């Protein structure tokens, strides 16, 4: 759902 | 456990036409670092990912607004944005939003001011911010709830130590939450309204921070 | 200056087909008893007519929220509304308005009852929102500021000497106020939609209150 | 403005 936050929150 | 310490270096490895339109630009910026930011506060990335989005998506608006207020304390009726732009409390007027902006510099910036709030209970208060154990869908928000309880032990013990000549120095920094959760909402009316008309550009992380829910 | 023992009196002199409709007559009853509250919290009366308007316009919602809250602690899964009658969380959401519903039992008596909240601390709680420095329009807003420093330096005394084994209690207590914010507004919200649609009816008081500003 | 509120105040 929520694409970019969760891409960051990555690692 | 929680140490003062580790907090104020999450704070401090984050430092850097239309009035709203460069606004919403500094907010965009921001959301990068807040992301970052959380991730430097203590026990935050141990949490579950998904419980870090909840925590993340519930507090932005007070986060956010927490870190551009202290950074403007030294400005004369107006904000530092991120950008580095200075905006004065005409231009958000003039823009037409001068009721939410001088709500911001009267219950925060210059509350921040006067009693000079280090960058250390700046770092607590956003903590204690981003573990809201009210945060709906939280999967073990008991966990939430003791991560919050040991950043305020720590932020009172931190006040106690640094300025044990104000008493109360503790409850007039927890006291500062509810204005900052008013202020929140209040913008993400704005925000959801910005939107709605499309008159304002709206970069792609402010506008997923707008998607439901 | 701002004993407890006056504040807890004050609230112990308090005491007693749409679901939506009892709520908001129990709303409008429990208007006249929170003017009659505040006269009984010290300095309150001494201060300007102006100024009492002004601090009991913007907290009259998280004031009777609070009130109603710590009532239903032996309540399960519901509120006890002043005019006597019980109203279960699915009899709100069954009048749409279960979302609010639940954040006031969640957030609120919830948490009140799992620390077990006295009529003290609910009291000091309330005094602290009616003594709101941050109220738009106050002549002396300082002197509003220096009441509200009296009642919780007063609530942390009262605190760390009736509870000495729980040395975060009194933080615990001032972390319900965001939430009491939060909740607050989202009533005035729902009580402004009441009126527009013109569906439920609103008694006098409950309608001034809704007026402008 | 405040009418029923301000009658209340009184004494
Ligand atoms: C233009 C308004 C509505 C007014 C006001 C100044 C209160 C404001 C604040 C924001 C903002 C924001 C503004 C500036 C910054 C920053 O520069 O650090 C970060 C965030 O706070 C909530 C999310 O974005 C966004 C929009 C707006
Ligand atoms: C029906 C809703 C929106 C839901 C909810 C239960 C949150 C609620 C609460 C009120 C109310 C209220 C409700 C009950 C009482 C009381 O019985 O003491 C006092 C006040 O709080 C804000 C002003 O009026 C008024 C309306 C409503």
């Amino acid at each position: 759902k929520h694409k970019i936050l969760h891409r960051l929150l990555q690692d | 456990d929680m140490p003062v310490e580790r907090i104020l270096e999450a704070e401090l490895a984050v430092e850097p036409n239309d009035p709203v339109t460069n606004i919403c630009q500094a907010a965009d910026k921001q959301l990068f670092t807040l992301v970052e930011w959380a991730k430097r506060i203590p026990h935050f990335s141990e949490l579950p990912l998904d419980d870090q989005v909840i925590l993340l998506r519930a507090g932005w608006n007070e986060l956010l607004i927490a870190s551009f207020s202290h950074r403007s304390i030294a400005v004369k009726d107006g904000i530092l944005l991120a950008t580095g732009l200075h905006v004065h409390r005409n231009s958000a007027h003039s823009a037409g939003v001068g009721a939410i902006f001088d709500r911001v510099l009267t219950e925060l910036v210059s509350k921040m001011r006067d009693m000079q709030m280090d960058k250390t209970e700046l770092g607590c208060l956003r903590a204690i911010v981003l573990f809201n154990p009210d945060s709906k869908g939280l999967s073990n928000p008991a966990e939430v709830e003791a991560l919050r309880e040991k950043v305020y032990a720590s932020l009172e013990a931190y006040c106690k130590h640094k300025y044990p000549e104000q008493p109360g120095r503790f409850a007039k920094l927890l006291l500062r939450l509810p204005a900052l959760r008013s202020i929140g909402l209040k913008c993400l009316e704005h925000l959801f309204f910005f939107k709605l008309i499309g008159d304002t550009p709206i970069d792609t992380f402010l506008m997923e921070m707008l998607e439901a829910p």
